[PDB]
């Protein structure tokens, strides 16, 4: 015998740049627990997901430039059957201000380089971020930049601006952003302006995404002969050395003759002629093994070698 | 039969079964709030069973949850060897700042 | 008190009160072989309570076992946190793949 109560108390706070925590309190007035009661999350707005949890709160990272709307049932479950209560709603109302007043275009990247001034850490991680003032943007307005990795969050202050001295593009020479991190780029443009109301944009970024890839390394190119000998460097990441994807060109300058190998060893060799002369350049992208698919690093400068 | 390489040929495995895996949307498997994921094999590989348990035993399918069952094994292996040779106070200690230096260094706080 | 200000605080105290958990020889202790920390947890506090009981808590000695108890209720919650919540199939796998990509990029 049990009909389910809804739960109560159901709050949504902001903690951080794109993260908010739902909170609700089981309903005091269900019958005295005799049952282990779960929880279904459902999010509305801006994307839609939903999900179980035993407890009586979730953290929740998403966007909120957008506003943000959440709801949650009580749910009891045995394998007779399935019992799923009303809903608790929530919601955060979108930031005031039109349309045309946020910023477009929000690109951002990372690059990982060394870090000489610190031995407290390995590898700096450094964010440029740049975008567009937009149509109905006033001719007084400004802009601020804000990102959060993890538990930490930074104002910019290194901005780039245009014509009208409102801020266009973003540099970070060093970040909270950990090289091998897996975790979400919060980052958020904020407004303001005396004549107006700004909407604000934030956006989530994928390090594997923003990231990129510096070049192999000490790329040489040696001709003993009858055989071609290439290697080079694991480029200045954090990753190590058994997850990284290379692409090596040997191009053959007279002919054109085009060989291309994908591969995950730090060297290479192959027949060519003692005729003619060859350039060859390497290309580096993390391994799918290690992170998701990324971006290639740029082709090393051509070695241009033999005759 | 090697390990090195079946998280490399399962890994693979995974991008292509994926829209097949992902068919049952009612099922709902748990997930680890953070991103600390030695934590929490327990969990992995239950959830590993439970969606094994409910799909359906197809080709190439079929392979990847026994890749995913022997690299549990090797993680079943691991988890033995974290306690069953004792050594000498203080080796333990030496193992310990390692312990506390990585979670401050690596993990996610 | 916040876990990271814990942690560089443990480690300090914990380099300081060497010799003096030194002392028994008799006691034996296991030690993973391997550095894959966060598989050994459990034997890692089972190590640190078979001190406690054995170590006399007098000075900050008392400070540090505390210490490592805040911290593995810490890393409690963390394990508690592995699946306190049950999400979609597509979800998982990204979880999944992650922790696989994890393994293969620290051995």
């Amino acid at each position: 015998k049990i009909s389910l109560l809804p739960p109560v108390n159901f709050t949504i706070k902001v903690t951080g740049l794109a993260q908010v925590l739902l909170q609700w309190k089981p309903n005091p007035d269900q019958e005295q627990r005799n049952v282990n009661l779960e929880y279904q999350v459902k999010i509305n707005a801006p994307k839609e997901d939903d999900y179980e949890t035993r407890i009586t709160e979730s953290k929740c990272v998403t966007i909120l430039h957008k506003g943000f709307s959440a709801s949650v049932r009580t749910i009891l479950q045995n394998d007779h059957s399935l019992l799923a209560s009303s809903w608790a709603s929530a919601e955060l109302h979108a930031p005031p201000g039109s349309p045309g007043t946020s910023i477009v275009n929000l690109t951002c990247t990372t690059n990982t380089t060394e870090d000489n001034y610190s031995r407290l850490r390995s590898y700096q991680v450094s964010l440029h971020c740049t975008w567009l003032v937009g149509t109905d943007a006033p001719e007084d307005t400004q802009y601020f930049l804000y990102y959060r990795y993890g538990s930490w969050t930074e104002e910019c202050q290194e901005y780039s601006k245009d014509t009208l001295g409102r801020n266009i593009a973003c540099w970070f020479p060093r970040t909270f952003i950990l090289s091998k991190g897996r975790d979400w780029l919060a980052v958020l443009v904020n407004g303001s302006s005396k004549h107006s109301a700004i909407r604000p944009f934030d956006q989530l970024f994928a390090l594997h995404a923003i990231d990129q890839i510096n070049p192999p390394l000490n790329v040489t190119a040696e001709i003993e002969g009858t055989r071609l000998s290439i290697q080079w460097e694991k480029p200045v990441s954090a990753f190590p050395i058994h997850c990284f994807d290379y692409e090596v060109k040997i191009h053959n300058t007279r002919n054109g003759y085009l060989q291309i190998e994908k591969l995950m060893t730090n060297a290479f060799i192959s027949i060519i002629d003692d005729l003619s002369k060859y350039d060859v350049q390497v290309r580096a992208a993390v391994s799918s093994m290690c992170r998701e698919a990324g971006l290639w690093s740029e082709w090393s400068q051509p070695i241009y070698v033999g005759n | 039969i090697p390990t090195s390489a079946l998280v490399k040929e399962t890994l693979a495995l995974l991008s292509t079964h994926r829209t097949l895996l992902i068919a049952n949307e009612t099922l709902r498997i748990p997930v680890p709030v953070h991103k600390n994921h030695q934590l929490c094999t327990e969990e992995i590989f239950q959830g590993i069973g439970t969606l094994e348990s409910q799909t359906v035993q197809g080709g190439t399918v079929e392979r990847l949850f026994k890749n995913l069952s022997l690299i549990k094994k090797y993680i079943d292996g691991q988890k033995k060897k974290c306690g069953e040779e004792r050594r000498r106070v203080n080796q333990f200690l030496d193992y310990l700042q390692e312990f506390l230096g990585v979670m401050n260094t690596e993990w996610i706080i």
